[PDB]
């Protein structure tokens, strides 16, 4: 998908 | 008062230009301090020399991680810390607000978006938007991919405080 994370990047 | 950081961009190298940020500090100003002084690099550390290692254009543009590099590290100015509040929303392209790894674990890693991105409400605390180089910030998108890998390094060459 669109996310921001900071460890897993996902979907 | 609010005050207002800058970046100067490079890539891979070349200087692009500057992008300056207003700071939310009278709706979250915990958050707000803790970009300020990286920004400065007044504690000893900060941006200055990090990347954007992700950008997504469409999206955003993503970067702060001066310890590892590459999304996996950060590192606050009082050690992580809590969502401060949720008060602001993801409204338009120029945002700036915070990446983190689920509930109160905010570091120092940020995103800048370059669209509307409302899904990211209540899960990710906006602290700023863009007041000058929305530009740059347009310029620098388009060294972004889908995976966000960029073609160039997109570096935080300087950066710092106007007011
Ligand atoms: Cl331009
Ligand atoms: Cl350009």
């Amino acid at each position: 998908x669109l996310l921001v994370t900071a460890x897993l990047v996902l979907a | 008062v609010n005050p207002t950081v800058f970046f100067d961009i490079a890539v891979d190298g070349e200087p692009l230009g500057r992008v300056s940020f207003e700071l939310f500090a009278d709706k979250v100003p915990k958050t707000a301090e803790n970009f300020r002084a990286l920004s400065t690099g007044e504690k000893g550390f900060g941006y200055k020399g990090s990347c954007f290692h992700r950008i997504i254009p469409g999206f955003m543009c993503q970067g702060g991680d001066f310890t590892r590099h590459n999304g996996t590290g950060g590192k606050s100015i009082y050690g992580k810390f809590e969502d401060e509040n949720f008060i602001l929303k993801h409204t338009g392209p120029g945002i700036l607000s915070m990446a983190n790894a689920g509930p109160n674990t905010n570091g120092s890693q940020f995103f800048i978006c370059t669209a509307k991105t409302e899904w990211l409400d209540g899960k990710h605390v906006v602290f700023g938007k863009v007041k000058e180089g929305m530009n740059i910030v347009e310029a620098m998108e388009r060294f972004g991919s889908r995976n966000g890998k960029t073609s160039k390094k997109i570096t935080i060459a300087d950066c710092g405080q106007l007011e």
